[PDB]
RNA sequence: CUAGUAACGGCGAGCGAACCGGGAGCAGCCCAGCUUGAGAAUCGGGCGGCUGUGCCGUCCGAAUUGUAGUCUGGAGAGGCG
RNA sequence: CGCCCCACGAGGCGCCGUCAACGAGUCGGGUUGUUUGGGAAUGCAGCCCAAAUCGGGCGGUAGACUCCGUCCAAGGCUAAA
RNA sequence: CCGACUUUGUGAAAUGA
């Protein structure tokens, strides 16, 4: 039983064994291209709670993203607007960064269907992120019962879509009662189906 | 606006012409769940067409905690007191559910004769043509089975109506009844300033 | 139904029934309930008195099941009391009746009742209806 | 507990309906602490040391203000209940390094 | 050019009866039907019809 | 249906859901962890054979930074019947 | 309808009392922008703060305490309507 | 333009506690 021992080392993120070798980490990723394929999980047991396996056809891939918000595209900063959408610089993107580093892998790497991802290092300029993906025409991935469900056509770019574990928490999913309610099944179908003018046959 | 009528409130300024929901398959609708409902008993048949059988509950809320009502599964309780066990009744068509707690005697004797008046009328195929194993049931038994349909056991919603006529008893005249009902609502006012004087009383005296 | 619709009789008629002089354009007075307290404050406050301002205090997520208390009248409850069991009856025994049964809570105490007694059970009750009950002759019995 | 009072208002209002006691439940042991958990968290406690806020509420206990280490351990940890907790663990691992 | 005021599907195609007046009416298209003045009157062909 | 309601709003114009209840349909599941260590029991690829959506024999390899197996909180692991 | 007969392995049921592990820059907090009916802040996001195991989240007014009810997140799949 | 937090580590003295 190793993984709970290298869990609360984990979880001791301020001790100084972690400050050592995630800052010299640090420095090595920031030397490497922004999407690298590691042949490794570096958090075995991260990798394992969210379904990495020891089992070919599952890759890690090191996305690096910026930090920081969304500051509006616009010409200048000019919006051409009411005093209300007229701000510029403190606008926040509505998808996390680990969502974002998945659906970066995702329009890399195409041939292959993100599985997770979870958080390894970071800094003030960037977050990265390792994302476990999954090939799903290998032998050994098409032959796993647990996995196929991934195989099915309708998993297709999934973090391009909002389904993965970090998906769900910006599309509003981590909870269930009221507090909640609007944004099942998609705040837009709530939205619809709170809109449609019901007019019965015998109204 | 204009002479006296109520204040208009009328929600009609976003794009509503764009999202109207007419009902023109309604009869179609109708149509399309019967010719479900008809394949899916022939899919099941023998099993009984409601579907598998469902707990006597009480509703929630104020407004209708006296009116019983079909619920979602027996608890675990009740399928284990009735010899049926948990794995088992989804297979013998009895739900299951583990999240529901049994906090009355009432409530988990009902619903354990509910349990057990269905496997008093209760039939099982065996598993093979020959080999009747235990919970089966006998040929002769199982030749006269036929699909039953409808609500084969139905829920009283609500108890009985009935107005019987009994003494008055002085002792019943008595009874300041009104009195009563203000005495403990001073009970529920006073219950904070009531226990506070108290505690002092451990606190200090 | 068009062919009621008196926009048929005022075919030929230059203005369709909206005069000359003052036109029949789009929205002179605004959309809807605009000019409340500028210029409708003739018609808001002499036809819908009371309608600006906040007055009472708010009540967060109200639920109307906790303000459920459907009442009955005295005068209602021997309607409640068949026939032949108000035959079975005698001057001292009294029919009992239980107000929930028939989904009231509450006793009010409206109208009269007759001398006969009657034994009402009830979740609540006023202080004049159990003052006519029990002048009645009748009693109450407490439940819920 | 024991049952309604029969009466539809005052304390312990309702209808009376007789009461079960609920055999225990898994997940009423919940988080339960377990001898084996408990070593692998002490071990990799005394592997990785102390944060350094950690180490100023040693040192705040070490002085005996509580009420400082109370009010740096909630401007770390965000909520009183937690603060409170976290400061009732240091001065566990206070009074158990003074006990040798 | 468009047509004024373009028909729309969610005009009233279909109107409600209380259930009981559907019922009244039928028992008095019934009654109208025991009267051989009111069935010749509708413009059936009753000369040889026996009772 | 709740409900144009609680709420929200230069508390102005306006905006607005939810629990309860009634119906339609109803179905639950599987992983990571402590738990083969007398023994990787797992998987893949090449080659060959057949009964060909696969199965078998052999070689190479992945994998001990853990594949498979038991377990998922309603439990469960044990011992007993 | 026929030939093949299912076990010492798994499950169920009952007894036991000793175990009984449950997901981390994750929750939670501050602040900022947006969003909402969500109002001492409904969600979401950035930044900074940063966990717990007699423990954590809720009970629609911010707060300390006593009690109560409730559930166990931070991994995944799932027809019908 | 400016301050604070952050990437941000290592150790030395002088004034303040
Ligand atoms: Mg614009
Ligand atoms: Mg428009
Ligand atoms: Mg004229
Ligand atoms: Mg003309
Ligand atoms: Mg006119
Ligand atoms: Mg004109
Ligand atoms: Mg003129
Ligand atoms: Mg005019
Ligand atoms: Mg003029
Ligand atoms: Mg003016
Ligand atoms: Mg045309
Ligand atoms: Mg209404
Ligand atoms: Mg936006
Ligand atoms: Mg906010
Ligand atoms: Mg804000
Ligand atoms: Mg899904």
């Amino acid at each position: 039983g190793a993984y709970k021992f290298v869990s609360e080392l984990w979880r001791r993120k301020q001790s100084d064994v972690m400050r050592f070798v995630q800052r010299v980490r640090c420095w090595e990723y920031r030397q490497q291209p922004a999407i690298v394929r590691i042949t490794r999980p570096t958090r075995p047991d991260r990798a394992r709670r969210l379904g990495f396996k020891a089992k070919q056809g599952y890759v890690v891939y090191r996305i690096r993203v910026r930090r920081g918000g969304r500051k509006r595209p616009v010409p200048k900063g000019i919006v051409y607007g009411k005093p209300k959408h007229q701000g510029i610089t403190q606008l926040k993107f509505q998808r996390n960064k680990r969502s974002v580093a998945e659906e970066r892998a995702g329009r890399r790497l195409g041939g292959l269907r993100v599985l997770n991802s979870y958080w390894v290092n970071e800094d003030s300029t960037y977050k990265y992120f390792e994302v476990i993906l999954v090939d799903v025409a290998h032998s050994a991935v098409r032959n796993d019962p647990r996995i196929n469900w991934l195989c099915k056509p309708v998993h297709k770019h999934r973090e391009l879509r909002g389904l993965t574990s970090a998906g769900k928490k910006f599309r509003g999913l981590r909870g269930k009662g009221h507090r909640h309610h609007k944004n099942r099944p998609s705040r837009r179908a709530t939205w619809k189906r709170n809109q449609t003018v019901s007019l019965r046959r015998y109204r | 606006v204009k002479h006296n009528n109520v204040i208009p409130n009328g929600h009609f300024k976003k794009h509503w012409q764009n999202y109207v929901k007419t009902w023109f398959n309604q009869p179609a609708r109708k149509q399309r769940r019967r010719i479900a409902r008809q394949k899916k008993a022939v899919k099941i048949f023998p099993r009984p067409t409601s579907g598998p059988l469902r707990p006597i509950v009480q509703c929630q809320t104020r407004k209708y905690n006296m009116k019983a009502r079909a619920g979602r599964g027996f608890t675990l309780e009740e399928l284990k007191s009735a010899g049926i066990p948990k794995k088992l009744a989804p297979t013998i068509g009895i739900s299951v559910d583990h999240r529901r707690k049994n906090r009355s005697l009432e409530g988990m004797q009902s619903n354990i004769q509910r349990l057990k008046t269905y496997k008093a009328k209760l039939v099982i195929f065996p598993r093979r043509a020959r080999k009747v194993k235990a919970g089966d049931s006998t040929p002769e038994e199982l030749a006269n089975a036929t699909q039953v349909q409808g609500d084969y056991m139905p829920i009283a919603r609500g108890e009985k109506r009935s107005v019987e006529v009994v003494k008055v008893t002085e002792e019943m005249k008595e009874f300041k009844a009104y009195g009563k009902l203000r005495v403990e609502r001073m009970n529920q006012r006073q219950l904070g300033a009531r226990q506070k004087k108290a505690a002092e009383a451990e606190k200090e005296e | 139904t068009t062919r009621f619709k008196k926009n048929r009789k005022k075919r030929g008629h230059v203005s369709a029934g909206h005069g000359r002089v003052g036109k029949h354009r789009k929205h002179p007075g605004g959309r809807g309930n605009a000019g409340g307290m500028h210029h409708h404050r003739i018609l808001f406050d002499k036809y819908h008195p009371g309608y600006f301002g906040k007055v009472g205090m708010r009540y967060f997520h109200k639920l109307s099941n906790r303000f459920y208390t459907p009442t009955v009248n005295v005068e209602r409850l021997w309607s409640m009391v068949p026939s032949d069991k108000a035959a079975e009856a005698g001057g001292d025994k009294a029919p009992v009746v239980d107000v929930s049964q028939f989904g009231y809570f509450k006793v009010l105490g409206k109208g009269m009742l007759p001398e006969k007694p009657i034994v009402v059970k009830a979740k609540l009750i006023s202080k004049i209806a159990e003052k006519k009950i029990k002048a009645a002759g009748g009693a109450v019995v407490l439940v819920a | 507990s024991q049952p309604k009072s029969g009466l539809f208002v005052g304390i312990n209002k309702g209808h009376v309906v007789t009461k079960r006691e609920l055999p225990p439940r898994p997940s009423d042991r919940k988080g339960k602490g377990t001898k084996r958990v408990h070593f692998v968290r002490n071990l990799i406690r005394e592997v990785a040391g102390f944060a350094p806020y950690e180490k100023r509420i040693t040192e705040l206990l070490k002085v005996g203000k509580d009420k400082r280490a109370l009010k740096v351990a909630k401007r770390k940890l965000g909520t009183h209940k937690r603060a409170k907790k976290k400061r009732e663990e240091m001065s566990s691992v206070l009074r158990k390094m003074r006990s040798a | 050019g468009r047509m004024f005021a373009p028909t729309r599907i969610w005009r009233k195609w279909h109107r409600r009866v209380n259930v009981r007046l559907r019922r009244v009416a039928v028992a008095s298209a019934l009654a109208a039907t025991a009267v051989p003045a009111i069935v010749t009157a509708r413009g059936h062909r009753i000369e040889s019809v026996p009772e």
